[PDB]
């Protein structure tokens, strides 16, 4: 798999810009796509989503009416059209892959991201802490709380954990609060109940430092967490 | 000539040996057991995705997903609880007569009249499924396929032979050859240490995957047999045939134990399966319906008549909660 | 209800639409089954058209798509897999016309034709019959009389009536003359005009099927 | 008196028989066959319109017996609309079935592509829309008239009464009795001419008997259509062309002609469905 | 005669199997069926609360 973003630069306020997401190495036409932006020194936010076959499109509240999203399946490229740029749109945009069926693991791959600068009823998710000192070889615990019960009538709790290493794109760790993503070592574990969740890391080694984000998928729009930072 | 007479004498000696230890009169042993009464089953779901007759169907260890194959050159994985379709694999050779679903859930194997066994990779990157390995070496037609592990598969072909393969290299590890006719069915034991196969000779043989040598041979059918299913305990099995009779054999006793027949049933059986407790026996006739037999009394319990054509497959969930029957009507239903 | 199952339902609907399209495309075409004796004329029939266990041949003629299944490379009980070919448009049968004296071959060919024609599944499908090696039959009759394999035959050793007698002997083997038809043709290595005969037979079969499905028959 | 009672009895009998037959056909199609082929869809559509038109008869019967129209204005509008609407839907369905049969028999290679259930549904929707294109003006235009001592349903025209009335009569006569007759007779003649040379239907006794039954059914369908539509059209033309002073014979003749059109509606299903080969196979 | 010799060898190998009386073998089946009657949704219908279908 390979995702490349292009179309960045500096845009005057009130202008327009186009972002192109290039997908290669996988069947683009079978995957849903998301756009996720990250503020220069803040957490991640959700922008837009396209279903498979362009049969369903959703937009965030803060970008509805100004942003246009589309895909080109024959050419394997994803487009985002931005109109009426403000000073609050300065961020870095990531191209996200997702697929939905019984037993799937959505949000499993993130693009490299492109930088863009502009010259000047929802469910809220709360992080218990913001930074913890961590010593190698020990065990740490990260807590996450939600304003609404994420448990559904079908027996599934929708919770996703992401880890972002410095200078790198975030990667999926745990989906549905109990399953481990492919390629993730068995050190990480997840547990908890409705409106009370916990992430457990055991015998953690180096290269595990970063920011851990808590995300929900019970309903749209998707809201991330503040982010807990781990430092040596 | 003398050697043939010696073989006949050995056969007569074996028959006398199994007759000497035959004081069964089992109907006089379990005559005091209360009947199971009447069993009423109602269809709960109907999967409508196939455009031709379906020949195979296999449940999963999850007891939620199942796979079905038909002659339109497509096999699709169903979600039984919700009726959604998870996958739709387009296969090359539309003539397919059997299918299998791996116990772990990562692989699906299909094969038919094309003399080749195909294994598909379900859980992989890049999205769609891919053909992991093609198995070649048979000269007849694949009749049944069962999975032992994610690397070992046992196949039953039409050239009077059975084989055990390894997927990583695609080579015949072991070959079983003791039949004098086309073998149509196959079923693995719960411990996956031995299996039995049934052929067109009206005889069922008991192999073992370790050494590759036949252990025992069972007989008593008057026509070709099509279905085999082990007892849940693992010490017995039942067979269906074109004789319109189902019978139960015992491994330790090494002889017949029961016969299931009725006066107004004159057509063959294409599928046989047991319940979780083993007290019920499901047999799929070509009379457009399947019956439920009380396995301990040879007395019919109920009738499942909801199909407009002969049923070609039948399976029971691992936890014994529902039974799925497929037919040439192109619709397969779920009963509970 | 249906938190994220809506995407799964959408995927199911999309793959169902794909299945519908594939099924329509598959039903648009017609399938042909090629039977015959061992290496009698089946080799040259396939070569005339454009063209493991079995082999499938694809060719088109006058805006019509044909599929031909050569199932003669399988050695097993035919009754255990012959029901998979139910619903085939037509059956092509090849008979070597110059093998009337080599060996008994004609008698076993007639036995095979009787078995195939009066099968429990093929009680409705029409049969297209081809008599190959017509040119080789001309030189083998003036020297070897046809009475060798037909003791009851009493007539002159001329090709014109011997061919008709053989055609009638092959044709009168069906016990259902009010439901199925048999198209007979004489084929040689040259004179590639058999595709038109197959097209005419398939057109008649399609017309009959349309009449049956339209309520008139 | 006697004549009015006889007319009312005949109208009631025709309505009852038509409604019973149509409802039975609808139930048989819906419950058992469940839309197997495009022919089933066409027969289903035809059985709907026939009954939606015959259900209208008791209103006309009570209007004749009572002598006035007490139902009002909106209901009179809907009666006239569903009376001028189904009379076109049925004819369009019959023409579509005839064309479908002709294209199925004469052109099988093209019928492999054209004849699909989706195409049948599209054609049915197009026929309904085309019929609505003329039904809606009657909905917007039909009114009720308050006479000296009676109330009757009549169409008041937008100044050129004679010109526009004759235009409407000529249009309905041309598009309801000439083009349909021509298209069905040409289609069936070509179908029979092509079918007379089919190897499957010639060469023995049973094949000739089957061909004879097919051509007999075609001929009887065409004859029923012609005989049951000609009298009403010719009577309307004569009435609109000649002064034809009122007489007790004129009313009886007009009522008998209207009875003949309703008789045509009842006769058409008992040939298309009650004798359908699929229905016979289902019954047996 | 090569196949016949193998057939005789197979029959001789199969002839050495220790059997048990059926009354002892038939009791095992009944004991297994009687001890697992409760864990059989098909034989004993379950309430719709716990029925996933
Ligand atoms: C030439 C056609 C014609 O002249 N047709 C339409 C028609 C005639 C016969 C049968 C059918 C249906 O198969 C339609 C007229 C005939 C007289 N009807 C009177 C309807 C009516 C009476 C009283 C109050 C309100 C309405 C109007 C349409």
């Amino acid at each position: 798999v390979q995702l490349v973003e292009s179309g960045g630069g500096l845009v005057q306020p009130g202008g327009s810009r186009k972002l192109s997401c290039s997908a290669s190495g996988f069947a683009f036409s079978s995957f849903g796509m998301h756009w996720v932006r990250q503020a220069p020194e803040k957490g991640l936010e959700w922008v837009a989503y396209i279903s498979s076959g362009s049969g369903t499109i959703y937009y965030a509240d803060t970008v509805k009416g100004r942003f246009t999203i589309s895909r080109d399946d024959p050419k394997n490229t994803l487009f985002l059209q931005m109109t009426s740029l403000r000073s609050e749109d300065t961020a870095m945009y990531y191209c996200v892959r997702s697929i939905y069926y019984y037993g799937s693991s959505p949000f499993d791959f993130w693009g490299q991201g492109t930088t863009l600068t502009v010259s000047s009823s929802d469910i809220v998710m709360t992080q218990a802490t913001s930074s913890v000192p961590v010593t190698p070889g020990e065990s740490v615990s990260i807590s996450c709380r939600s304003s609404k019960s994420l448990l559904h009538s079908n027996g599934n709790t929708y919770l996703y954990w992401f880890l972002q290493r410095p200078g790198q794109s975030p990667q999926l760790l745990i989906y549905r609060m109990s399953n481990l993503a492919s390629g993730v070592p068995d050190r990480f574990s997840g547990s908890g109940s409705g409106t009370a969740f916990t992430l457990t890391i055991s015998r953690l080694e180096a290269e595990d430092v970063g920011v851990y984000y808590c995300m929900q998928h019970l309903e749209y729009p998707l809201t991330f967490g503040a982010g807990t930072k781990l430092e040596l | 000539d003398q050697l043939r007479q010696e073989a006949e004498q050995l056969k007569n000696q074996i028959r006398d040996a199994r007759k000497a230890c035959a004081d069964a009169t089992l109907s006089q042993i379990t005559n005091n057991i209360d009947p199971v009464g009447r069993i009423q089953m109602r269809t709960r779901r109907t999967l409508r995705g196939h455009l031709a007759k379906i020949y195979a169907m296999h449940w999963g260890t999850d007891s939620r997903l199942l796979v079905s194959a038909s002659q339109d050159g497509k096999l699709i994985i169903w979600d039984s609880y919700t009726t959604n379709k998870v996958h739709a694999i387009p296969l090359r050779s539309s003539w397919v007569m059997t299918c299998a679903y791996a116990p772990s859930g990562n692989y699906v194997a299909c094969g038919g009249l094309d003399n080749i066994c195909s294994i598909y990779n379900l859980k992989t990157r890049e999205g769609n499924v891919r053909v992991s390995r093609e198995l070649a070496g048979h000269t007849g037609y694949l009749s049944c396929c069962r999975f032992l592990d994610d690397n070992q598969i046992v196949t039953s072909s039409g050239d009077t032979t059975c084989a055990l393969w390894d997927i990583e290299t695609g080579q015949q590890t072991t070959t079983f050859t003791g039949h004098t006719g086309d073998v149509m069915s196959l079923s693995l034991a719960p411990d996956t240490r031995l299996f039995v196969s049934g052929a067109c000779d009206a005889s069922a043989k008991l192999w073992d995957v370790r050494e590759g040598m036949c252990r025992q041979t069972f007989t008593g059918h008057e026509s070709d047999i099509n279905a085999i299913c082990f007892f849940p305990n693992g010490n017995a099995f039942a067979t269906g045939s074109d004789d319109a009779t189902c019978r139960l054999f015992d491994l330790r006793a090494d002889q017949e134990l029961m016969t299931y027949s009725h006066d107004n049933i004159i057509c063959g059986i294409t599928s046989v399966s047991f319940s979780k407790s083993g007290r019920l026996l499901l047999a799929g006739y070509d009379d457009f319906n399947c019956n439920v037999w009380d396995a301990l009394k040879a007395d019919r319990a109920g009738v499942l008549a909801g199909h407009d054509n002969r049923v070609s497959c039948l399976g029971v969930t691992d936890d014994g909660m529902a039974v799925a029957t497929g037919s040439w009507d192109s619709f397969l239903k779920i009963w509970n | 209800l249906s938190a994220e199952d809506k995407a799964a339902v959408e995927r199911s609907k999309m793959i169902d639409r794909n299945l519908r399209e594939d099924g329509e495309k598959a039903a648009r075409e017609v399938k042909l089954l090629l039977l015959g004796a061992g290496e009698s004329g089946k080799s040259t029939i396939v070569k005339q058209m454009k063209i493991t266990g079995i082999v499938e041949t694809h060719f088109t003629f006058k805006d019509l798509h044909f599929k031909m299944f050569d199932v003669g490379g399988q050695r097993s009980e035919r009754k255990k897999w012959i029901h998979c070919f139910e619903g085939v448009t037509a059956i092509i049968f090849c008979v070597a016309l110059s093998d009337y004296d080599l060996v008994n071959r004609m008698h076993e060919s007639m036995k095979l034709f009787d078995s195939i024609c009066n099968n429990k599944w093929f009680t409705d499908t029409s049969i297209i019959l081809f008599l190959n090696k017509k040119d080789l039959f001309e030189e083998k009759i003036k020297k070897s009389p046809l009475t060798i394999c037909y003791p009851e035959y009493a007539g002159s050793n001329t090709y014109e009536e011997a061919a008709a007698y053989i055609q009638c002997q092959f044709e009168d083997l069906n016990k259902r003359k009010d439901t199925k038809e048999i198209y007979t043709h004489f084929t040689c290595a040259t004179d590639t005009k058999n595709v038109q005969f197959v097209f005419d037979a398939v057109t008649d079969v399609i017309i009959k099927n349309n009449l049956k499905d339209c309520g008139l028959f | 008196m006697v004549t009015a009672i006889t007319i009312m009895a005949l109208y009631s009998i025709v309505c009852v028989v038509g409604l019973f037959g149509n409802f039975l056909v609808m139930y048989v199609i819906v419950r058992y066959t469940k839309m197997k082929t495009a022919t089933n869809i066409y027969i289903f559509n035809l059985a709907l319109a026939d009954a939606l038109a015959t259900s209208t008869l008791p209103f006309q019967s009570v209007n004749y017996l009572m002598g006035t129209w007490p139902f009002g204005n909106i209901l009179c509008k809907i009666v006239i609309s569903i009376d001028y609407y189904n009379m076109f839907t049925s004819i369009f369905t019959l023409c579509t079935m005839s064309v479908d049969r002709y294209i199925a028999v004469c052109h099988p290679v093209k019928a492999l592509d054209f004849r699909t259930p989706r195409n049948a549904k599209i054609v049915n929707v197009c026929n309904w829309i085309l019929s609505s294109a003329i039904g809606l003006p009657v909905m917007f235009m039909a009114t009720t008239k308050y006479r000296q001592g009676s109330i009757d349903c009549t169409l008041t025209f937008s100044h050129p009464t004679w010109y526009w009335e004759n235009l409407l009569k000529i249009c309905v006569f041309i598009f309801a009795f000439i083009m349909p007759v021509l298209i069905i007779t040409v289609c069936y003649g070509l179908m029979i001419l092509r079918l007379k040379s089919v190897r499957m239907l010639s060469g023995s006794k049973e094949k000739d008997r089957n061909l004879r039954r097919i051509t007999r059914m075609v001929l009887v369908v065409v004859a029923v259509f012609i005989v049951c539509w000609t009298p009403i059209h010719i009577y309307v033309i004569i009435k609109a062309l000649i002064t034809i002073p009122e007489t007790t014979f004129q009313t009886v003749s007009w009522h008998f002609c209207i009875a003949l059109g309703y008789t045509n509606s009842c006769l058409n299903p008992v040939l298309y469905a009650f004798l359908d080969e699929n229905f016979k196979r289902c019954f047996r | 005669i090569a196949q016949a010799r193998k057939l005789v060898e197979q029959l001789k190998m199969e002839a050495n199997i220790d059997r048990i009386k059926v009354s002892k073998a038939a009791a095992d089946l009944m004991a297994y069926c009687e001890a697992h009657a409760k864990e059989d949704p098909l034989l004993t219908p379950v309430p719709a609360s716990e029925n996933p279908f």
